[PDB]
């Protein structure tokens, strides 16, 4: 079946797979194949929505001294973009300390909380994201941030793309286009029950029905 | 992308030393203690198996453990776009860089002695700004800096030259496949211990014309290893008790392309000297060797050298020697070269070669009638009179030359030698004009002359004013 | 540095083995003394070994020609580079005639002892030309055991005796020279033929006389002497054939004319508006640099493959 046409493909890929298809198995197989094939210094990043899937993938992959990021997409920005390069973009007064109750309805008040209060902000409206817009803002203001992101990873694995806001799409597409980093997207179109958290199913469907540089496969197993 | 500089303070016999670097570096000199301590400092900074231990009381300068050891290395990150080693460095460093300083990086070492525990702890830092460095993170026995650099140390100790070459080959084709994800630096210490000459030349070609040795530091006592040198830093350690170092960025110009094998062979043996006298041909070699053997037999034991320059300009040799701190003396004579094509116009070759070493360059040409009737000795004396006039005209320039240790003859060396030993030359060259006869066969007649010179003639030549370069060579 | 400690060790050896062993026969075995030694210290040790009475008996193994700068009155033993041990030995001495140039012979011959084939040349012009040509054609000739030796203004006997006795292949390239005798005018010595004959056991030859009227001078005299050289070369044809069997190559006139016979068109191109040979012979050193700076690979392969340059094929082992 098509499960052998994926491991042999290197680049941008989609996998429109429904429930019970075995997304974890194919994701782990592709990750292991990519790591075994490549002999350079580059790494991979696997971004999920829950800590359970992150821990499952971490346990399945094993142990290595190569630095790969496995975790949630909220931890990705905090660990890679915001915490290291916040002061290089805005200034030395902006703090890199935070432990995240204090949600507001504006971006400027989010910056004010992060600075004066010294705690990561939030938004009251679930249709808009503070983390993934601040991350993209930092990426466009810091040259060393973009340099590190380009020098570090050669592929990023994304799963459950249907439950993604517009800010997540913006950041991922910025990475794909402006920084020339490959993407591996897996998602079920009919699993948008998380719409109560601001999920936008239109992004995955638009990618499926309009993308020209994406290779598309479907799994019925 | 590029190594730039290194600073060492209060470490062993180093007190405060600043050395400029490149990717390929060669260190040479007569100290032989600072040369090894240089590589030890490099190993301490970049080698985890050496840094794994601490610093003793003997590692501090003057054994005064109340001072701090600092070793700091500088890199250039200008070619991030075209280099993949810059990415290897940048992927482990994240946050220690700033955008205003995106092209320079620092790696530092610091040690302070503990008198109660009798231990010297080593702590590493990097940063883009030298006034704001932070500790390199790590867990357990491992460091974040150990993920980047792979230091390969080569030493013959701790026919058989073929076994050495096999060792070099296995090194070259092992460090490639296994370390495609690291930055590899080679430290080669005296590779000529029990090595045949041709094998030394082969290793020189490997070092300077193969891509397997992008970064290395080499210590050598042999000029055969330097037959192929190009695009390298030469670091010279001065022969004193206080460590003093001079460095030069060596290159060969595209103009000096067809004679590159002669420049390298000539200059390799002069790098291991203290004073060098630059001469033209083998006649001067014969004469000065005879005179020095008669007067100063041990001139070459004390660091003297005679260098044959040939048919080129002095810039290439003088730049290197001056930058390395070696004293250079030049003896030349006033030459007129007939221009290619038009007849009757000559070039002030000697004056031009002497001027180009003073920054001032080139001079206008001259024209001499030389009617077709005259020919032979008459033409020679006509040209000699013109040379005398030219020499008298530029007296101030000649006085400027003498201040730079440049000695230009009015006509030639034969006439200067006559002005000193004319009676002896008349005796030996019976029934001829000594200068004219000596100028017929330069090589055989010079041997005839030296075979009939006594100690009195040698001391007459040595003590003359026209031969003041020989006193400079032997240090008076 | 540590070489000074080595010199101190040598001094203590010398002034300890004397007082303590005045009643014994002392033999020194010195093995590779140049391991971590500066060049000047190697020269000093050479002087100590060959000009001091403390070392009456010794055996020395070396890889360095700087230790041999002072050699005299010694056996040189050469071990051939094979699997079966083969050795050649020579009793080296320097004649009283070769007394004022002894420092040049030793320096020249020290580096040729560590070679397999040696080509003996005259001056730096041939050095420049052959270095350019070999770098173009055979870049690794010196890695395989080739050497170029500048002989200068002496005879070939001193070098050839040593090299032949040690088993090293020697090639000689020379040209027909006439040297005006000291004193009487109009008589010249067949210097090139005499130097080539002395290597065949036969020695010296009768002189010749050429009119050379006082009217002619310059290029006319040069061509008169060149015609005389051509006649001399044609006269002793059998001797030249004998020379060729000993790996001795004598030019009819000079190297400039042999180079013309090979690359005349290129020389005319480069030396525009002059006679190539006459212009090239004005300034020997600068004009050779001018020539080599404008030669291509085609010219180098033309020179290499010519019959007048068959010594270069001998040097590289064909």
């Amino acid at each position: 079946m098509s499960r052998e046409q994926i491991i042999k493909d290197g680049g941008n890929i989609l996998v429109t797979a429904g429930a019970g298809s075995g997304k974890t198995t194919i994701l782990v197989s592709k990750i292991e194949a990519d790591l075994k094939e490549n002999k350079t210094h580059y790494s991979i990043a696997a971004v999920t929505f829950t800590n359970k899937a992150a821990k499952e993938i971490e346990g399945r992959l094993g142990y290595s001294s190569r630095g790969n990021f496995i975790g949630t997409n909220d931890g990705f920005v905090e660990s890679e973009i915001i915490r290291p390069f916040i002061k290089d973009a805005f200034g030395n007064d902006y703090p890199d300390n935070f432990t995240a109750d204090n949600q507001f309805a504006s971006y400027d008040k989010g910056l004010q909380v992060l600075k004066y209060q010294n705690i990561l902000g939030t938004y009251s409206n679930p249709k808009k994201n503070f983390k993934f817009q601040l991350a993209l803002d930092i990426l466009k203001k810091s040259l060393v941030a973009r340099q590190y992101i380009f020098s570090k990873y050669f592929k990023i694995f994304i799963d459950e793309y249907q439950d993604s806001d517009k800010d997540m799409h913006n950041l991922f597409m910025y990475l794909k286009d402006q920084l020339k980093i490959k993407l591996f997207i897996v998602g079920d179109p009919k699993q948008s029950i998380y719409i109560w958290r601001g999920a936008e199913p239109e992004n995955f469907n638009g990618l499926i029905e309009n993308s020209t540089d994406f290779n598309k496969y479907h799994l019925t197993s | 992308m590029k190594f730039s500089n290194i600073t060492i303070k209060n470490f062993r016999n180093f007190e405060k030393v600043n050395i400029n670097l490149d990717n390929k570096n060669v260190i040479f000199g007569m100290n032989d203690i600072g040369k090894t301590n240089f590589l030890y400092a490099l190993r301490f900074l970049l080698d985890k198996e050496i840094r794994k231990f601490g610093f003793n009381k003997s590692d501090y300068h003057k054994h005064d453990t109340s001072k701090k050891i600092e070793i700091i290395l500088t890199l250039d990150l200008s070619n991030y776009e075209k280099d993949e080693d810059t990415k290897k460095l940048i992927s482990v460093v994240k946050g220690a860089r700033t955008s205003a300083n995106a092209d320079v990086f620092y790696i530092a070492l610091e040690s302070k002695y503990d008198d109660k525990e009798l231990y010297g702890n080593i702590i590493l830092k990097w940063g883009s700004e030298l006034d704001n460095l932070i500790d390199i993170p790590g867990r357990g026995n491992i460091n974040a800096l150990d993920n980047v650099f792979k230091v390969i140390y080569i030493n013959p100790l701790v026919g058989d030259g073929r076994r050495k070459m096999l060792s070099y080959s296995i090194y070259n084709y092992l460090a490639k496949k296994k370390y495609e994800d690291k930055i590899v630096i080679y430290l080669i210490e005296e590779p000529e211990i029990s090595l045949h000459r041709s094998m030394q030349i082969a290793l020189s070609k490997q070092l300077f014309e193969q891509s397997t040795y992008k970064y290395f530091f080499l210590s050598t006592h042999s000029p055969e290893l330097l037959y192929e040198m190009d695009n390298t830093r030469l670091i010279r350690v001065h022969s004193t008790e206080k460590v003093v170092c001079s460095s030069h960025m060596y290159n060969v110009e595209e103009a000096y392309g067809s004679v590159k094998k002669k420049l390298n062979k000539a200059l390799s043996s002069a790098l291991f000297a203290e004073r060098v006298l630059l001469i033209e041909g083998p006649s001067e070699k014969i004469l000065f060797e005879k005179v020095l053997d008669e007067v100063e037999p041990e001139y070459e034991l004390n660091g003297g050298f005679l260098l044959e320059v040939g048919g080129t300009y002095f810039n290439h040799y003088v730049c290197t020697l001056n930058d390395l701190g070696i004293t250079h003396i030049i003896k030349t004579d006033n030459d007129l070269k007939s221009k290619k094509g038009k007849k009757g116009v000559y070039e002030l070759l000697g004056l031009n070669r002497c001027l180009n070493l003073l920054g001032r360059e080139n001079l206008d040409e001259i024209t001499i009638d030389i009617p077709e009737d005259i020919k032979g000795k008459k033409k020679k004396e006509r040209l000699n009179e013109r040379k005398k006039e030219i020499f008298k005209q530029y007296k101030n320039e000649v006085g400027e030359f003498l201040g730079e240790r440049i000695y230009l003859s009015e006509i030639d060396l034969e006439n200067d030698l006559y002005s000193a030993i004319g009676e002896s030359m008349k005796r030996i060259f019976e029934n001829e004009d000594p200068v004219h006869y000596l100028q017929k066969s330069k090589l055989f007649n010079m041997v005839e002359l030296v075979n009939n010179l006594s100690t009195k003639d040698c001391f007459d030549v040595f003590e003359h004013e026209k031969f003041a370069c020989l006193k400079e060579l032997v240090g008076s």
